[PDB]
């Protein structure tokens, strides 16, 4: 009669989904021999069994993805007598059920112009004009000096992210605009940062 | 320059800012008459608790950060063996799942350190826990956290409850801390260290790095890791009996000062 | 009192400084978007890298510090 | 703004806080020669000790 | 890589209070009582993996000191 | 004598990073991993000499407990 | 060799507490017969039972409680098998043990003050200072001009429940203030609110 009852079906809550990134919450074990949990990804016809022996956390982050491509997700916690082999197969271990989810697009921009700010006497300083299409939140902003190729990148602004977003405190001249967005997860220090995408026009601005 | 009515160090709520003609020394005063920055010539106080810097504000946009921890079963093994020496997550021709045993042999398991998912390696330093034959089945050192709230005004202690008792499932430990922060906008942020019950914000916050030529003096120092040439110390405890119990009963100590002794319990 | 055109916590690079009426406390902010230093009656944030002191600010003046092997 | 003859750089002790259209940034300047608040428009430099909070 | 702090300082540090840091790096060290998980020699410490090279290790949690 | 210190905290303080000091003074601190070369006692650190220490756990060198 | 087999019983992961919802985290079925979950609370005199159809979700809430009231929370999934009657009966059940949580208190306002400073050119800037006794962990205030007969309650100040407030900008017209708390499940989407605590005084704000 004894037995070593398989854990129970796998709870995922809602995919948090973040560029080449992922965070899953899941559910409390309560078998008494649990020692792994696994994630079968699904990128069209092409699966990818993605295994985390770490039973301390209750949730989890997939490192490596594709960007923007809708995936499938299938959990499972597994006892001690499951093997690899076993896991593979898929056979004595309860799976949870399907759940659908589609990657974010990293920040592009648009344009970028010199506008004077609205006075009501002088000279108003300059502010800059950027259009900004894409999914994130809070996303840097820097710009670099066309006088010469060695100079810095200089963050101008990390506000959130707008279809048209502002700022201040650019010198005169010619810059050419840098952007990549972040977007963080629930867990305590997944962050996750794009690439950057330049503008392939430079833009100067004067008063 | 300065409200009408307010006087530098005045009670009533405003602001001041102007000459001391007779010390010849510029003075400040901004604030209420419980919080407030005041500048006289000589010292600047602020009571006001202040942060200085921003959440991941010196993080590599390139690429992310993250941090992960595994414990792989990874020996059909007659005898003990040695821990491994590589730092990869599979180690040395070193199994990464508990397989299949004949009758003589054992199991052995090692706690990894935690992985990086990044690397797919151990982290730089923290090699592998000791083996131990594995029998069966196999707190939480307090640690750094922040996170990322989607209309922040104030703390949220219900937030914080809700973060630590769904990743973690067990609910905060003394000492540990979590920073909240404006998603679009991490400059507004609050901070908060979980002692005792609930949570006390703290009178300063620094989010990058503290350097100090001279000294540093506190009453109590928590930190992850430490690297120190000379150390005196009269009595050293162990982490989990020096936190988790006041009395000290249970204890694995060194005792410097008085009788020195080795004592294992 | 302000540059023209700037309001408090916003991306402008000007300075702000007065009673806020709207929540009866002080306000200020010196810096552009990202390094600047913003102070609310309850809570002062400063961005930008702060330091205190200048070096040798203490060292004897008669005196001065070396080491050796 | 500033008290009469006063500079962002001068020794003389005084308040100085403005706009710099050299470089857009803010640069606020208060104290004498050796104790002072120098806040460049990306460091902030304080001589004289700070104190904060309050004890109890 | 060469980075720059949030804070610098040059005279010397008070806090009433306590202050709790992710690590530490200090020469020198006066304090009372210490409640630590694991000791190590700072040539280990410093240098990776330090548990494949370490003079003397002492685990509190288990209970165990070696020497080589 | 007396002196002035740099700034001074009456609160606690978190600093999210590393911190580093020429040298610390603290009644309790509560680590998990700790690279140490020699330990001694607190008065003995303390002293001009700590030759007189009653115990050391050197390591850089020796590699050996000592107790006087 | 044929058998049934009771729903194992679950285990109470955690529970976060609203001064009138409740949320609890429980472990997973493991049973095949499984149809429903059932709790049953304890208000210290009367024990009143209540059960949530579908086992989609690790979590639930329990709604219509009594603030400023323990409540001891044990339940458990029921399988085709159990009857209502049975259920009642609570036999076969094999409920989770029992645990105990407090209920958090609705928001009140202990006092309603105005005061401002005499200014020697100008005029002084009206102030409200209301002194709190909630425990919310952020709170919502209102005001509604109360010379005329109806006029519609306007929003004034949103931040952290303290035991005093500030605030300013608002007309000269004798006002009316009701307080509510709100409080965050831990679902981001989901608040709990509190029924709105009006102070009976009424009084100008002071000009």
């Amino acid at each position: 009669m004894i037995s070593n009852n398989a854990p129970a079906k796998m709870v995922l809550n809602s995919v948090l989904t973040g560029y080449t990134l992922a965070y899953i919450q899941h559910s409390i074990y309560s078998d008494y021999d649990v020692i792994g949990r696994s994630f079968w990804l699904k990128e069209g016809s092409n699966v990818t069994r993605r295994d985390f022996t770490g039973i301390d956390t209750f949730s989890v982050t997939i490192n490596n993805l594709k960007p923007t491509t809708t995936y499938e997700v299938q959990g499972a916690f597994y006892d001690s007598i499951i093997d690899s082999e076993l896991l593979n197969a898929q056979i004595g271990i309860n799976l949870s059920d399907k759940q659908t989810f589609k990657m974010k697009s990293a920040p592009r921009i648009t344009g970028a112009r010199c506008e004077s700010e609205p006075v009501d006497v002088g000279v108003g300083a300059p502010i800059v004009y950027i259009d900004t299409t894409g999914e994130a939140d809070y996303c840097t902003i820097e710009l670099k000096d066309n006088s010469n190729a060695n100079n810095p990148w200089v963050k101008y602004y990390v506000g959130a992210l707008m279809p048209t977003i502002m700022f201040g405190g650019v010198p005169i001249g010619s810059y050419k605009v840098r952007i990549s967005g972040q977007i963080s997860l629930p867990d305590g220090v997944t962050i996750d940062s794009s690439g950057y995408y330049e503008y392939p026009n430079v833009f100067e601005v004067r008063y | 320059i300065y409200t009408q009515g307010k006087t530098w160090g005045d009670t009533k709520s405003g602001i001041w800012m102007g000459m001391d003609n007779v010390t010849a020394k510029p003075k400040l005063d901004i604030g209420n008459a419980t919080q407030y920055i005041r500048y006289d010539g000589n010292i600047l106080r602020i009571s006001s608790e202040v942060v200085i810097g921003t959440p991941n504000g010196d993080i590599d946009i390139q690429t992310g950060i993250q941090g992960k921890q595994t414990v792989f079963i990874y020996i059909i093994g007659t005898s003990l063996p040695a821990k491994p020496t590589s730092p990869a997550y599979p180690p040395s021709g070193w199994s990464k799942t508990p397989p299949n045993r004949t009758s003589n042999t054992q199991n052995i398991y090692c706690s990894t350190g935690t992985l990086d998912p990044v690397t797919n390696q151990l982290v730089s330093g923290t090699s592998w826990s000791d083996v131990v034959q594995w029998s069966g089945t196999e707190q939480r050192g307090p640690g750094m956290y922040s996170l990322a709230i989607a209309n922040l005004t104030a703390w949220n202690d219900s937030q914080a409850n809700s973060f630590f008792t769904s990743n973690f499932g067990s609910g905060p430990v003394k000492y540990d801390v979590l920073t909240e922060y404006k998603s679009g906008a991490p400059g507004t942020a609050f901070t908060r260290q979980w002692n005792g019950s609930a949570w006390t914000s703290p009178a300063m916050v620094l989010h990058g790095d503290m350097i100090v030529n001279g000294t540093v003096t506190a009453s109590k120092i928590v930190a992850n890791n430490a690297f120190l040439s000379q150390i005196g110390v009269n009595i050293i405890y162990d982490r989990a009996a020096a936190l988790s119990s006041n009395p000290e009963g249970s204890y694995k100590m060194k005792i410097d000062l008085q009788n020195g002794y080795i004592h294992i319990r």
